[PDB]
C-alpha cells in the first residue's frame, strides 16, 4: 500500500531525516494559519494524492501570501486531481501540505526497491534529480549507482559513503548523505516497505541535504505486523470496488471493456482475459474468485463486475475448486435472478459435474450460455457482445 | 520425474489445521507416503492415523522424512521454514500465501547456503502423476507421461495438465513455483532438472507478468536445454502498475510485460503459444 | 565486565522478563523500609558482590521481620564477603538486595555464552537448576540442551520451543519459556554481552517462570557503544591496581609469588612467568607493558608490582618495541632510583642497542643484573630470591 | 612460503593514521609492494609517495591490489573489513585490537561465505622473510629459511623467530593469527598451508590459554600433517578465570588450560617444548 507525502515526511522525522517544516491541512482556515507557524514565506502548497505528476497538473505551487494559500486550499479541497498517473477521475484531494519553500542548489535522486533479479533490497542514487528515474535508466543508465543491502549484515556506512562519492559529494555532505542512507535502509527494513523514492533529495543553497519529496510504498503482506502503518491507509485514494471485493475474498481490478470475466485463479483470470482479447473481445476487468464459488460469493462478484455500466456480457470461467460444478451452476443461476443480470453470461465449467452443471444452466431458461470448452466460451461472449 | 516419487516420505507442518487436514487426507488417498506431521503443542497425538510431533526434529528422527509440506499462516511461516531446514529436511513445499517479501528474502539466502530446496511459497505444490502428490491440485486430471510443467500459477497449470492428458501425453512431474516475488526456486532451477530427466521429453513453461525470470530462463534454455519447450505467458492485457491477484504479478517500472517475455522466449527458440488453449496442439507438433 | 545481580534484574525488567519484586539498598534504614514496599514477608535479603557462592558464605538469607532485615544490612554493609570464587579478601558489599520470597516448584538452568569452538552465541538449558553448570556438564552432560543463534536470522521462536520441550515443559509454560528465550537472546545481542546465567530459572508453585538469580557479563570491547552499561561498572569489586595499571596502558593481574615480571606482550609475559616457574621461581603477577617502555611508563609499572609486599626480586624482560634498548635501560635505572626499588632487578633486553643497554645497567652501580639471555635471566632472579 | 610473497601488491586501509603511516613506511623499506591506501575523505592525495583513495573499490580498480592491511580503530573495523571484502580483496590482515567479539562473529561468517582470507584481528601480521612484510614485526630478526611459525601472540613469535635464525634455520613464512576469541583464521587453516608448502620443512606452533583450537589442531595434525611440528603453549601459570592481557586469553569454565593443550599436542605426536628457550634446540633435533 501507498503512503501520502505528508505521511512519509512524518516518518522521516521520526527517524531524524531532514524534510522541510510543513503542516498537513484539511480546511483552508488551517492552510492559511500554517503560513505564520512556518514563517516568512514564500511557501509551497501541495495537493496530497497518492499519484505522481501533481506538479504538472497544477497540484503544487509556490505562493506569496496567506491569501494565495486560502485560495489554493479552496480550489482543491474536495476536488479530484487528475495526474498522468491517475485515471480519468484522478484522486480526491482531502488534504493540502503547506511547507517552507526551499533554497535549491542541486537536485539528486535517492531510491530503494526489492530487486527480484538479485533478491536484494537495492538503493539507487543519481545526479539527475527532478526526473522520472525510468527515463534516466533507459536514457543514461550510467548516471545511476546502486548498492544492495546484505541480509546477514544490514546496511553499512561504506555503502553510504560509496554512493556519496559516486555522486561527487564531498565533506560534511558525504557524511550527511551517509546518515540519510543509513536511516532509510533502517526504515525500509523495520517497516517492511517495498519502495522508497526521495526525488528530489536536494543540496540547499546553504549546503545541507534535505528530502524535498517522499514517496513510500509499504508491503501489504506485512501489515499484520505494522499496526501504525495499518492505520495510515487512505482508502479514498483506491477504487472502492477493490476494497469491496477484498472483503469477500475476491481480487478485482477494473478496466475499459464491454466483457466481464469472473475466474478462479489470478493466472487463469489473466489467461482468460487474454483469450477473450485474442478473439476480438475487450475485457472490462480482472476478477479472481478467492474463496470457493459459493452462491453468496458468486453473487457479490456479479455486483462488483456489473457496477461498471459499459459491461455487455459476462464470461464466467471456472476450472476446479472446492465446490462441485453443479453447485456453482446453481449459484450462478441464482445470482442472475436475484442480482438481476440483464446481460448474457457465457459459462465454462470444468471439473466435477461439469457436464451435469452445464445442463442445469442450459435448462434454466435464463440467458446463460454453457460453452463447450474455453475457446468456444471465448468466441461466444465476443459474439454475444 | 523430478523432485518427488513413490518413495519420498513426507511430513506436514500445520497438520492439524484446516488446510493441513484437508489436503493431507487427499495425499494419503493418492498414495502419497505421508509418514506424520507437526503442530507445536499437539505432539503425542495422532491425526489421520499418522503420529503428530512437537518439533520438526522430533518428527524427522522418528520417521526418516526428507520432505515437508507447510500449511502454517503467513505470520509464522519464516519460523517454520527455518525450523524445517534446521532439522534436516531437504525438500520444503510451502503452500502459504501472504508471506512478507522481506521474510522470503532472508529465508532464500538461508535455503541456498544450506542446500535445501523450497518449492513456493504461494504455490499449488508438486505432483509426480502416478507416485506422489503434495499440494492442492486435483489429481484426477493427471496421467503418468512425458511432459514436465513448471508454472508461476496454480489453476493455469490445470489447463495444461488437462490438455497434455487429453492429447495422450500425460506428465512426468508438474511443478508450481508460486506467484510471489521471491520464490525459493525459479524456472532455471527447475528446467535444469527436467533437462536431466529421462522421463521428460518436452517441457511446458507457463509464466505471467512481472519480474524477469522468464527472460532469465529464455537465456538459459538457449544455452542449456535440449528438449523442446512450449511456453505460454498470462498477462498481455494487464494494466501497468497493478498487482494482478498474485503478489508478484505487477509490471513494475514499465518492465516485465507479457509481450517482452514471449519475445524473449521466441529467440531462445521456444514454441510460444499465444492462446492457452493450444498447449496441447503445439506439443503435438513437437 | 561484570554486572551486579540487582543490575541484571533491572535490565530484565526493561525487557519485560520476570524477576521478583525487590529493592537495592545502601543503608539499613532503606533495607528495613523495603519490607513494607514489597509486602508481607517473608523476604530474601542478598549481598550484592560480583562473585558466586554467596549463599554458602552467608550472604543470602530468608528472613521473617523487618528487624532481621536491619540486622543483616548492619552485619554486612561495608564488610567484605569472601566466597569460594572471590579471593582471600572477598569483595566489598556496599549494597543489599531485598526481594519478595519465591514459591519454588521447580529449578531450571538457562544460560548463554559465545562458543569459540562453533563461533556462535549458544544458549544451554537444563533441568538441574541450583547447581554449578560446570559440575553438570562433566557429570551429566546429557542433561544439557543447546541451541545456537544464527547470525543471518537472529534468535527464532522454534529454538525456544525446541528447548521448552526438551525440558519437558508443556502448555503456557512452553510459550512463557519461549518469550524468555527470545528476550535474553535479544538483550545478549543488543547490549554486546559475553555471558548470561539465570540459575535458577524457577517454575513457581503457581505455574509461572521467574528468573530468580541473574548473572551478566558484558564484553569490555563494546563499551564504546554501550554508554548505559559503561555507567554500571563497580570498580570496587575489582583489584584497584588493575584499573590503575590500565590508565597507563599496562595489563596487571596479581598473584601469590615473590618474583615480579614486567614484560612487553601478553604471550611473552605468560611465557616468561612460566620460564621463571619452571626454574624454581614463583611469579607474583602478570604485567604486560602496553605503551612503549618509556621512563614514566616503566616507573608506574614499578609502583604497581612493588605495591605487593611479598615481592622479592623483579624480572624485567623486553624483546623489541618502539624504544631503543638503551633508552629503556635508562628508564629502568631511573625508575629504580626514583621509585626506590630495594629489590634486585634482573633485566633481559633484546633488540636494538641491547648490548649497549645492558652495559649502562651493569655500570650503574645499582642492584640491577643484566642477563645474558632469557634462560640465564630466569635463573638469576630465581637465584636472587 | 605461504600467503604473501615478493609479488603480492598490498593497499592499507587507515593509511594516513599514526600506525598506518608508521608501519607502512617500514613495509616500504622492507621492499613490500605497497601500491597505495585508503582513508575516506582523503582520496586524491598521495601519502608516502603512494596514491590515497576514497573507497577500497577505487583503490582496487586503480592498483590491482589483492591484499589489504587494516589499521582502523575498533569502532569502525567491521565496516572496513566488510568494505574490503565487498571490493574484491582476497587477503585481509587486520592489526586492530579491541574489536567487539560479536562484530567478529558476523564478519567471520561473511569471510567464509565469500572465500576471503583474514589474518587477525589483534595480530602482528604476516612476513615471508625475504619478500614481504605486512605487520608490525621487526624484520631484521628474520632470515629466509625452512621453518614456518603460527602463533596466537606477537612478541612471543619474536622469540622463536630469533632462535630459528640463530640455529641457522630461518623461516618460510611467519604467521600471527591474533589473540582474540574469534580470529578470521585458526591453526588448522594455516597448518594446511604449511603442510602443502615445499619451502616448509618443519612447523613451529605457539599457542596459549583459552579456547580449544590448539586441541582442535592437535587432532588435525595427527591425521593430516606430515612435516614435523614443535609446539609451545604459554599459560601454565595463569590464574583460572582472568583475561591475561589478550582478549581471548582466559580459562573459561575450568577449560582450555595450558596443560590440557600440551597434553593434546603430545598425543598428536608433536614435540612439545616446556621452555620457550628450547624451540631452537628441539627443531635441531627434528
Ligand atoms: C497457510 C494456510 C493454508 C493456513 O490456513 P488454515 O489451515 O485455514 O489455518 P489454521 O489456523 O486452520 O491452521 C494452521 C495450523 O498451523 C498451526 N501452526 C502455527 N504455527 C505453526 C508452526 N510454527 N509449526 C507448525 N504448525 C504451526 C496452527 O496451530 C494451526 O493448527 P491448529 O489449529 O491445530 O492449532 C492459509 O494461511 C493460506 O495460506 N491460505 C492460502 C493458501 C493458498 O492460496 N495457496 C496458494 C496455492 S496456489
Ligand atoms: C588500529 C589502531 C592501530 C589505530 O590507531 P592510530 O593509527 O593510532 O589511529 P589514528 O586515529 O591515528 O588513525 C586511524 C585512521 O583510520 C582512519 N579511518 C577511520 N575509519 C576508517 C575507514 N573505515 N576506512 C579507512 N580509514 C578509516 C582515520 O580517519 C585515521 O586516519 P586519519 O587520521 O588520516 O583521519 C589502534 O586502534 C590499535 O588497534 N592499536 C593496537 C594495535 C595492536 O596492538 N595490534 C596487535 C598487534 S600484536
Amino acid at each position: 500500500m501507498n503512503l501520502h507525502e505528508y505521511q512519509a515526511k512524518q516518518l522521516f522525522a521520526r527517524y531524524g531525516l531532514p524534510a522541510p517544516v510543513g503542516y498537513a491541512c484539511t480546511t483552508p482556515r488551517e492552510a492559511e494559519e500554517a503560513a505564520s507557524k512556518i514563517g516568512a514565506g514564500p511557501w509551497v502548497v501541495k495537493c496530497q494524492v497518492h499519484a505522481g505528476g501533481r506538479g504538472k497538473a497544477g497540484g503544487v505551487k509556490v505562493v506569496n501570501s496567506k491569501e494565495d494559500i486560502r485560495a489554493f486550499a479552496e480550489n482543491w479541497l474536495g476536488k479530484r486531481l487528475v495526474t498522468y498517473q491517475t485515471d480519468a477521475n484522478g484522486q480526491p484531494v482531502n488534504q493540502i501540505l503547506v511547507e517552507a519553500a526551499t533554497d535549491i542548489a542541486k537536485e539528486l535522486y535517492l531510491g530503494a526497491v526489492v530487486d527480484r533479479s538479485s533478491r536484494r533490497v537495492v538503493f539507487m542514487a543519481s545526479t539527475e534529480g527532478g526526473v522520472e528515474i525510468e527515463k534516466v535508466a533507459e536514457e543514461t543508465p550510467h548516471l545511476i549507482h546502486k548498492v544492495a543491502l546484505d541480509p546477514l549484515t544490514g546496511p553499512m556506512p561504506y555503502q553510504g559513503r560509496e554512493l556519496a562519492f559516486k555522486l561527487g559529494l564531498e565533506g560534511k555532505l558525504v557524511q550527511q548523505f551517509t546518515k540519510i542512507f543509513m536511516g532509510l535502509a533502517t526504515i525500509f527494513l523495520e517497516r517492511d516497505l517495498a519502495l522508497i523514492e526521495i526525488n528530489p533529495l536536494v543540496i540547499t543553497k546553504q549546503g545541507d541535504l534535505i528530502c524535498l519529496d517522499g514517496k513510500l510504498g509499504a508491503d501489504g503482506n506485512a501489515l499484520f505486523r505494522q499496526p501504525d502503518l495499518r492505520e495510515m491507509r487512505d482508502q479514498s485514494q483506491e477504487d472502492p470496488r477493490e476494497a469491496q471485493a477484498a472483503q469477500w475474498e475476491l481480487n478485482y481490478v477494473a478496466l475499459d471493456g464491454n466483457i466481464g470475466c469472473m475466474v478462479n485463479g489470478a493466472g487463469l483470470a489473466m489467461g482468460t482475459m487474454d483469450i477473450v482479447k485474442l478473439h476480438g473481445g475487450e475485457p472490462a476487468n480482472f476478477l479472481d474468485v478467492g474463496g470457493g464459488a459459493t452462491k453468496e460469493r458468486v453473487t457479490e462478484a456479479f455486483k462488483i463486475i456489473l457496477s461498471d455500466d459499459k459491461v455487455k456480457a459476462v464470461l464466467v470461467n471456472i476450472f476446479g475448486g472446492i465446490v462441485r460444478c453443479d453447485l456453482i451452476a446453481d449459484g450462478i443461476i441464482g445470482a442472475v435472478a436475484e442480482v438481476g443480470v440483464n446481460v448474457p453470461v457465457v459459462v465454462r465449467l470444468e471439473g466435477n459435474n461439469a457436464e451435469l452443471g452445464a445442463k442445469k444452466l442450459a435448462d434454466s431458461g435464463l440467458n446463460i450460455i454453457a460453452a463447450k470448452g474455453l475457446t468456444d466460451a471465448a468466441q461466444q461472449v465476443v459474439a454475444a457482445v | 520425474s523430478i523432485l518427488i516419487d513413490k518413495n519420498t516420505k513426507v511430513i506436514c507442518q500445520g497438520f492439524t489445521g484446516s488446510q493441513g487436514t484437508f489436503h493431507s487426507e487427499q495425499a494419503i488417498a493418492y498414495g502419497t507416503k505421508m509418514v506424520g506431521g507437526v503442530t507445536p503443542g499437539k505432539g503425542g497425538t495422532t491425526h489421520l492415523g499418522l503420529p503428530v510431533f512437537n518439533t520438526v526434529r522430533e518428527a524427522v528422527a522418528a520417521t526418516g522424512a526428507t520432505a515437508s509440506v507447510i500449511y502454517v499462516p503467513a505470520p509464522f511461516c519464516k519460523d517454520s521454514i527455518l525450523e524445517a531446514i534446521d532439522a534436516g529436511i531437504k525438500l520444503i513445499i510451502t503452500i502459504t500465501e501472504g508471506i512478507p517479501t522481506l521474510d522470503m528474502l532472508t529465508v532464500k539466502v538461508k535455503l541456498d547456503e544450506a542446500g535445501v530446496r523450497m518449492i513456493g511459497p504461494n504455490c499449488p505444490g508438486v505432483i509426480t502423476p502416478g507416485e506422489c502428490k503434495i499440494g492442492i491440485q486435483p489429481g484426477h486430471i493427471h496421467k503418468p507421461g512425458k511432459v514436465g510443467i513448471v508454472s508461476r500459477s496454480g489453476t493455469l497449470t490445470y489447463e495444461a495438465v488437462k490438455q497434455t492428458t487429453d492429447y495422450g501425453f500425460g506428465q512426468s512431474t508438474c511443478v508450481g513455483i508460486g506467484g510471489d516475488p521471491i520464490p525459493g526456486s525459479n524456472f532455471i532451477d527447475i528446467l535444469e532438472m527436467f533437462e536431466k530427466d529421462p522421463q521428460t521429453e518436452a517441457i511446458v513453461m507457463i509464466g505471467e507478468i512481472g519480474g524477469s525470470a522468464e527472460e532469465e530462463a529464455a537465456a538459459y534454455i538457449k544455452e542449456h536445454v535440449t528438449k523442446p519447450v512450449v511456453g505460454y505467458i498470462a498477462g498481455v492485457t494487464a494494466p501497468k502498475g497493478k498487482r494482478m491477484g498474485h503478489a508478484g504479478a505487477i509490471i513494475a517500472g514499465g518492465k516485465g510485460t507479457a509481450d517482452e517475455k514471449f519475445a524473449a522466449l521466441e529467440a531462445a527458440g521456444v514454441k510460444t503459444v499465444r492462446s492457452l488453449a493450444d498447449i496441447g496442439e503445439a506439443l503435438k507438433t513437437v
